[PDB]
């Protein structure tokens, strides 16, 4: 509530519980390697 | 404290998110050894 930001992006998609934990910095797997990859210095939160 | 003293062998087997932690130990250890050599040379030069 105190900070201010330049812009915010909401990336929305549907995944399954198996490997859903792979949405995180520095994770491996079919999704993290071939479908959606986060940068190492990602600053934000993932909600499910 | 690193898993191996050869930098190329560790970088070739560990993933980037964890290899950076192991490499940092070798960088810190070698830099401190270099500073000790230089300091003793400054005192020895003053004697000559």
């Amino acid at each position: 509530n105190d900070l201010c930001f330049t812009n915010v992006y909401a990336d929305s998609f549907v995944i399954r519980g198996d490997e859903v934990r792979q949405i995180a910095p520095g994770q491996t797997g079919k999704i993290a390697d071939y479908n959606y990859k986060l940068p190492d210095d990602f600053t934000g939160c993932v909600i499910a | 404290g690193a898993i191996s003293s050869v930098l190329n062998d560790i970088l070739s087997r560990l993933d980037p998110p964890e290899a950076e932690v192991q490499i940092d130990r070798l960088i810190t250890g070698r830099l401190q050894s270099l500073q000790t050599y230089v300091t003793q040379q400054l005192i020895r030069a003053a004697e000559i």
